[PDB]
């Protein structure tokens, strides 16, 4: 029962640092899936 | 024509092509009077 929390513990601060810098940019990318199709995704709505 | 580019395109927006879609597969299941002319615009005033 210690086994799984221990290492647990020991890895998530890191893991969320693994989280936020890639996030950074993915959002980033994210925007731009946006700015890929919108304007042809309203094309017949507008 | 919108075929061409969604093959030079990807298939990661074909969802923004979903109404062109249906615009295609439906038409495979499938008095004039003038509007805008304006002379409401006019005005008539008798107590000039």
């Amino acid at each position: 029962f210690a086994i799984m929390i221990l290492v647990n513990v020991f890895l998530r601060p890191s893991l969320m640092i693994i989280g936020y810098i890639a996030a950074i940019a993915l959002s980033y990318v994210g925007v731009w899936i946006l700015n890929a199709g919108f304007d042809h995704a309203i094309s017949y709505i507008q | 024509d919108f075929i061409a580019e969604a093959n030079a395109k990807g298939w990661i927006m074909a969802g923004s092509y979903f109404f062109d879609l249906v615009k295609l597969n439906g038409s495979a299941t499938e008095d004039q009077f003038d509007t805008g002319t304006g002379l409401d615009k006019s005005s008539f005033d008798p107590t000039q």
